[PDB]
């Protein structure tokens, strides 16, 4: 399928992974388990349907009303 | 005119068509080669023995191609995809980064 | 346009100018690579990962110019030669026939 | 020089190299010595200058007068 690769591995069972340039995104995190990278791609709530303006914490993933 | 070098070049995914299969990154810098491969021979340049060849019969018979600039050294980029059935799964890519050109 | 493939060549030493300092053999057959690296993408061609990245761009932005068709496997001759006191020597020169052909 | 080589080498100390596409000229002939591959170029002695028709024999590599 169109680009070729090949699965990445890891050492360290069960601890958190950080991948420069993936991982740095609030929304994307990995462990390895398995000798290989588990990553997740976290989901946030939809949110009151009226809200005007919207932020997110240093390092959160979703926004929030700020009102 | 200008001789083989890299460039930059920057790769977004979104407009490539790739942002549905590739949930990160949104994009690298890929650079890319070009330039002429000259007669003269220009020292600083990597040729193979076959460019070097190739050069000198472009030099007498033009319907024979001068040699082409491209990629001679590249690097790997990791990359986080789904899979047939929407695992998120993380793969490296070879040869995605040009790090260098050449005349071949 | 006819797309990238392995084309032959035979080069004469002598019409390179070298026979002055090869003395076997009068020349071999080298081969070239010639041909089109498309879009969309053809399956049977062989294309870097960087490759089938600037096709894609290409398509898009066409001063992004096309992978270029170049060797990608060559293998080694033997070639007698002559060095500055006129002494024989016999070496191998690598990369300096075709095998095969792919886009870069 | 403007193409790249590297001397060639060879394992036994006096033997005869056959070579594809060197040794296969009559008037080329190669030998191992100190692991180097040594190769000879005849010279043919200069033939009658009154000679309309020279030959060689089979796979020889000087041609002679023959008439």
């Amino acid at each position: 399928w169109l680009i070729t690769g090949t699965e990445a591995s890891c050492e360290n069972e069960g601890e958190v992974l950080h991948i420069p340039n993936i991982t740095d995104n609030p929304c994307i995190s990995c462990v390895c388990l398995n000798q290989k990278a588990e990553c997740k791609q976290e989901k946030c709530a939809p949110l009151a349907e009226d809200c005007a303006l919207v932020v997110k914490q240093t390092g959160a993933c979703c926004e929030k009303c700020k009102g | 005119k200008s001789s083989c070098k890299r460039h930059p070049l920057y790769v977004d995914f979104s407009d490539v068509g790739w942002n549905d299969w590739i949930v990160a990154p949104p994009g690298y810098h890929a650079m890319y080669c070009h330039g002429e491969c000259p007669f003269p021979l220009a020292d600083h340049l990597n040729s193979t023995n076959h460019a070097i060849v190739q050069t000198l019969v472009n030099s007498v018979n033009s319907k024979i191609p001068k040699a082409c600039c491209v990629p001679t050294e590249l690097s790997a980029i990791s990359m986080l995809m789904l899979d047939e059935n929407e695992k998120v799964v993380l793969k490296n890519y070879q040869d995605m980064v040009v790090e260098g050109c050449g005349c071949r």
